[PDB]
RNA sequence: GCAUCGGUUCUGGCGGGGGGAUAAAGGCCCAGGGAAUGUGGCUCCUCCGGGAGUGUUAUAGCCCUGGGUGUAAUACCCUCG
RNA sequence: GCCAGAACGCGACGAUACUACCCGCACGUUGUAGACGUAUAAGAAUAGGCUCCGGCCUCGUAUCCUAGCAGGCGAUUCCUCCGCCGGCCUCGAAGUGGCCGUCGGUAAUUCGCGUAUUGCAAUUUAGACACGCGCGGGAUCAAAUCCUUUGCAGACGACUUAG
């Protein structure tokens, strides 16, 4: 959907035995806080022994890209459930901001594998800080030196409600 | 001299009726209006009068054709066309038939 | 949109079902539709898949009598249209009816209907819908392929009527000259202030 | 459950409306494709069933059983009265057909063929064609050679109009039988003045066919009333001991 | 051996080609992010023609004629702003026929009934005086 | 996966003529002319050079970038043929019944045909006759040698695979009947 | 049919307030450190467009950290008319 | 090739008495799936085109026409545009357009009289296709069926013939 990073952290309920409980801080791609929070409890449960009914939330934060008007490349490993056993893999994407690739990859992944959203574990997200450390050749392509190229057979817009035209459209925009 | 014509409306069609798939109310029907494409743009009309004028067979007080009288409700979709509700339903069998569309609430 | 009291349509590269659905949809309007050129249209896929479909159909008739009720194959091009435009249409209806009696299809360019402005319905071109690289065919072939006879009558008489036009085009080519040359000489001469009155209101 | 035995099916369903022809007399479908290139000839000829008989002739045939030996087959003889030809027609070609766009007749017609466009020809008054032949000898025949010019421009096919002479036969009849027969040539102004040319003019049939030839025959089957099964198409019959 | 080859020839893409967007506005690229996206931003004086920084994506865009040279790849704000004004991109744009056309297209659509009506008289008046010239060519012939 | 620029190049040698139209090639030379119709593959023609001409594709697909060199070397063959011409030779190899044929000249048009009789012993009188622009010999270098040759390697090709295909032996094992007609040698008539 | 009101409801525009890293960016200015899809120079080859190498701002510019202009503007959420 | 021929698919020709037909205009009982500027003819390519050979092309958001009692009466002005007829050429896919001539009308510029009262809106009764009538001019003076007969036909109708 539409997405945005959120930094949660969660606690043990303190008791007598146990004051002072440690904090547990993690990163949420989630439409809502709503959800975020929903998020939280769902991965900690697979780590720690603490459910939400004997925990609770310290903070929930927003965070925002840095520099979002700079084109960078990412990185991110991810595991997902198939029709039969589990995998792992590692995919790239060049855009501007981290959010949007995580919005990419959920929709690359929902086209090329039928991964719903309900089956994928993001495990790390990582910008590229160099450039002889892009992997795939669908990347390698984007930073060639001068890069250009044309934009043959491309469709006039047209309004939908006009019909009947009077002469032969082109193509030669 | 002077070979121009004479119109001071704007024509339209009687598409159908007011219906879901299986079910149609003669309470409402619709109409296109000529040259309006957005729902903004058929803001202009809400509120006009529109007239259907058909000709009968016998005169009566001085007259052949007879006039049917109604006004525009509410848009209706996304493509322009408009709703009316008029003083007797449509006959039902005009459609595809013209109506013209008047501007006497002005502004 | 607009009104008018007749439009033709030159079928020339169109698609046969985009094509018939913008038809059947004004039909129901109350536009009137006339249909030229039917034998230069075009369909999607590979030929041999059309020429199976049609043999898949041509297979249906009725058992007890083949002369009554059974499917009627039409083997001309403008009758395939016609099936396709009848298949989008409550055609069991009086409206129905009448509404299919306001449509005309034609093989090539008849007499009434040449010397006439000819339009183009740009939501169905295949110059604008389909990937270069795939494949299609014609109309006109696919009715070779199943019976249809007229198909070298028609392709000599268009060669009469089009060698027709290029005389005309050359008596509206030569008036130009004339209507050019005379608006260069006669607008510098006269006006000393239509000129840019006209031009600061864009003409 | 199956057909225990297999037999081919019983009669042909290419001649399959087996009603009354519509006709009396036999009409051609298709005539032989056109070939510019041979000298301009008729296609066609009609008359009268005389009856059978019987010939003897030696046969050459190498190879075969009888050659060289006397053989006994039967022929059939067509009276064959000279025509008479009328006039001439032309078509043209259309994106749906062939289609007749006009027609020229000869000055004089027979009372034979003038009887054919009348159902009680012995109290009419016979006024045929006598506002038509005046259209001869007025400006020299200006309005007839006009349309003659009209096929000489627009046509692709010429036939012409021939009629039979029945009163130099036996039979009782007096109204003659009309038809068009094609002319085959190399061009269509050759094939109009060929035409032309034969105006009420007799044309005997050695003109059109010569010996030892292979021609087809066309005409009319004997008919018999209404008849069963047994006889229409060739069943076979039930057991001796059947019930109604 | 001369060879001559009659094939199209669109207009490249590269980093200082200067776009056109669908409400009147002019963007200068600066950076390629897929064959679909690009960045692109234009500082201009005129706030009609001036747009924002950000991407857009390329089939909402239309390439001008005008290509800016030696522009940096990935360029700020300030360093694009001065090489527009040293290649003088404004005043480039106001003679080409896109900008013509759109301006006499724009005087139309503000017009008042009267101003119509004012000129039709004088569409007829600069008629009278077009025909004649029109008989006086063809007489001649 | 898309690829954004494929190209290719064709150097021209300082003898022949090129022109290309609506993507119709035309080669014309010192032996004669070409024609070649490409409308069917979407390709950028331009010229690099003086001398060298290039193709390429944009935003192309696997398949559609598999095309480019088969265009190139129909083109690049197109050359050669129209400067070198070319050249086959074929054998004709028989156990017992000896084959005879007779190459007949020009019948009154440019197509040759060819009379193949007394194969595998068969009274078969068999005919076939090859496109236009083709010439055939009997060669007299040496015995039981055939000679085509011509411009376009299409047509020399299909019209030897034509008399290869028509002397086929049936209802027997062709790994004991060897009789036949075939292609040994292919070459340009220059050098 | 119009003007002035009452009830229900649909649909436009304008003026403010609050919150978050007291938005994040961004413009201008100050201080420090880097690199390449290496700017200007220099070397070589190619005259046939140009290509290859060296090397950190010069006759282009980019990235990272801290500070001022700042209680900056704008996006999103909420709210008074 | 061959068989049937839509009984609501089509073309050519012959003769047409009863004003049945044709021409001219005169109204209008009467009909219509629905006028209100019912205005616009190159062909071809879409990884290329048009041309006035100078140039032009995303776009019909175009071009033509468009004032006056539903459009009067005169004048100063101006040789444009529109219409009915007549004569020569042309047009055959379901036959159309061009040229010339007579006549009638006509703001491109600028003026003089008349508009009221339908009373503060009520379709702006106005177009072209058929069809029924009334006049006054031209031309024309026909067939089919029943009946008797035939047997190339036949349950009866129907069919091939003769009077
Ligand atoms: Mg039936
Ligand atoms: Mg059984
Ligand atoms: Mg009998
Ligand atoms: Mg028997
Ligand atoms: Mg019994
Ligand atoms: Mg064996
Ligand atoms: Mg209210
Ligand atoms: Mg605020
Ligand atoms: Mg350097
Ligand atoms: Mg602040
Ligand atoms: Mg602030
Ligand atoms: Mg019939
Ligand atoms: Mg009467
Ligand atoms: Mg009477
Ligand atoms: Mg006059």
């Amino acid at each position: 959907g539409r997405l945005q990073e959120y930094q949660v952290i969660g606690r043990h309920l303190p008791t007598e035995a146990n004051p002072n409980p440690a904090l547990y801080r993690m990163r949420i791609f989630a439409p809502n806080e709503v959800v975020a929070k929903s998020r939280f409890w769902y991965f900690l449960r697979g780590l720690k022994k603490v459910k939400k009914a004997t925990g609770e939330i310290v903070s929930v934060n927003v965070i925002s890209e840095k520099h979002p008007l700079k084109v960078k490349n990412f990185g991110i490993w991810l595991r997902y459930d198939s029709r039969s056993g589990t995998h792992n893999m590692y995919k790239e994407y060049r855009e501007t901001s981290r959010v949007a690739a995580v919005e990419a990859m959920y929709a690359d992944m929902a086209a090329r594998h039928r991964a719903r959203f309900r089956s994928i574990h993001i495990l790390k997200v990582v910008e590229l800080e160099k450039t002889e450390d892009v992997k795939r050749p669908y990347i390698k392509q984007l930073v060639a030196k001068n890069l250009s190229f044309p934009l043959p057979h491309r469709v006039p817009k047209i309004s939908t409600k006009k019909i009947f035209s009077a002469k032969r459209p082109s193509t030669f925009s | 001299p002077s070979e121009a014509g004479h119109r001071l409306y704007v024509k339209g069609r009687h598409l159908s009726y007011q219906r879901g798939r299986r079910n149609t109310h003669p309470k409402t029907s619709l109409i296109k209006i000529e040259g309006v494409d957005d729902t903004a743009a058929a803001n202009f009309y809400l509120g006009k009068r529109v007239a259907y004028v058909y000709r009968a067979q016998k005169e009566v007080r001085g007259t052949k054709i007879r006039v049917i009288w109604g006004k525009i409700t509410r848009p209706h979709g996304n493509s322009g066309v408009v709703r009316a509700k008029f003083t007797h339903p449509l006959p039902a069998r005009s459609f595809g038939a013209s109506v013209r569309i008047m501007l006497y609430p002005s502004s | 949109s607009s009104f008018e009291s007749v439009v033709v349509i030159d079928g020339k590269g169109h698609l046969l079902g985009r094509l018939a659905s913008i038809v059947a949809k004004q039909l129901l309007s109350g536009q009137k539709i006339v249909v030229v050129r039917c034998e230069a249209l075009n369909i999607s896929g590979e030929f041999f898949r059309a020429k199976l479909k049609y043999h898949a159909y041509l297979r249906k008739m009725t058992r007890y009598n083949p002369t009554r009720g059974g499917p009627f194959h039409f083997r001309a091009p403008s009758r395939i249209f016609y099936k396709a435009v009848r298949g989008m249409i409550p055609h069991k209806t009086a409206r129905g009816a009448a509404a299919l009696e306001r449509l005309k299809v034609f093989e090539g360019v008849p007499p009434p209907y040449d010397k006439k402005k000819k339009m183009v319905v740009p939501q169905a071109l295949r110059v604008l819908r389909l990937q270069p690289g795939r494949k299609y065919c014609t109309v006109g072939r696919l009715s070779h392929e199943v019976g249809w006879k007229y198909q070298d009558v028609v392709a000599r008489l268009e060669e009469r009527r089009k060698a027709k036009g290029a005389a005309y085009y050359e008596r509206k080519k030569l008036a130009a000259r004339q209507l050019s040359e005379a608006k260069k000489a006669a607008a510098a001469k006269v006006d000393p202030k239509v000129s840019e009155a006209l031009a600061a209101y864009g003409y | 459950s199956h057909r225990k035995y297999e037999a081919p099916r019983h009669g042909s369903l290419a001649f399959l409306p087996r009603k009354r022809a519509a006709r009396h007399r036999g009409r051609v479908k298709s005539f032989p494709k056109d070939d510019p290139k041979k000298p301009v000839h008729l296609t066609a000829a009609m008359g009268y069933k005389a009856g059978m008989t019987t010939i003897v002739r030696d046969l050459d045939r190498p190879g075969a059983k009888a050659h060289k030996k006397e053989v006994v087959e039967a022929v059939t003889i067509i009276d064959c009265p000279p025509m008479v030809v009328v006039g001439l027609v032309g078509y043209i070609e259309t994106p749906r057909g062939l289609r007749s766009l006009t027609t020229v007749w000869a000055e004089h017609l027979s009372d034979e063929v003038k009887r054919r466009f009348y159902k009680n020809w012995y109290k009419s008054k016979k006024k045929a064609f006598t506002k038509y032949a005046k259209k001869y000898a007025e400006n020299n025949g200006a309005s007839i050679t006009r349309e003659l010019e009209r096929i000489k421009k627009y046509c692709t096919v010429v036939r012409v109009l021939a009629h039979t002479q029945i009163r130099k036969t036996p039979l009782k009849q007096k109204k003659a039988h009309l038809m068009e027969i094609q002319i085959n040539g190399g061009s269509v102004a050759d094939k109009v003045e060929f035409g032309r040319s034969l105006f009420e003019k007799p044309v005997t049939i050695d003109t059109i066919f010569e010996k030892d030839e292979m021609i087809d025959v066309i005409a009319v089957t004997k008919g018999h009333g209404f008849v069963g099964v047994t006889a229409r198409w060739g069943t076979k019959k039930l057991p001796r001991k059947t019930h109604k | 051996a001369e060879i001559n080859v009659e094939a199209t020839s669109w207009r490249r893409v590269e980093v200082g080609r200067v776009l056109k967007l669908e409400n009147g506005s002019l963007a200068a690229i600066v950076e390629i992010i897929d064959h679909k996206r690009v960045l692109a931003d234009g500082p201009s004086s005129d706030p009609k023609l001036a747009t924002p920084r950000g991407i857009v994506p390329l089939s909402r865009a239309l390439l001008t004629p005008i290509v800016i040279p030696k522009l940096p790849r990935g360029a700020r704000t300030g360093a694009v702003k001065k090489a527009w004004e040293a290649y003088g991109v404004d005043a480039k744009w106001k003679e080409t026929n896109w900008a013509k056309k759109q301006l006499q297209q724009e005087r139309r659509q503000s017009l008042t009934d009267f101003d119509r009506f004012k000129v039709m008289r004088l569409k007829k008046q600069r008629r009278f005086e077009e025909r004649k010239a029109l008989a006086k060519i063809k007489a001649a012939a | 996966m898309r690829y954004i620029h494929s190209e290719e190049t064709i150097p021209v040698p300082e003898n022949l003529k090129v022109s290309i139209k609506s993507r119709l090639v035309t080669v014309e030379g010192p032996r004669g002319k070409l024609q070649k119709d490409l409308s069917h593959i979407a390709v950028n023609f331009s010229v690099v050079k003086k001398g060298v001409i290039g193709l390429e594709i944009h935003h192309g697909s696997r398949k559609d970038v598999a095309a480019l060199r088969t265009v190139r070397t129909i083109i690049n063959n197109m050359i050669i043929g129209v400067t070198k011409g070319f050249k086959y030779k074929m054998r004709y190899v028989y156990a017992h019944f000896p084959i005879n044929v007779n190459v007949e000249k020009n019948a009154e048009t440019g197509c040759y045909e060819v009379e193949i009789r007394n194969f595998i012993g068969e009274k078969i009188v068999r005919k076939v006759v090859m496109a236009p622009g083709v010439e055939v010999e009997i060669s007299k270098a040496q015995k039981d040698e055939l000679i085509l040759s011509g411009n376009s390697l299409e047509a020399v090709s299909q019209s030897a695979a034509d008399i290869q295909q028509i002397c086929k032996v049936r209802n027997k094992d062709i790994r004991k009947f060897l009789d036949g007609i075939y292609v040994s040698e292919k070459g340009n008539i220059v050098e």
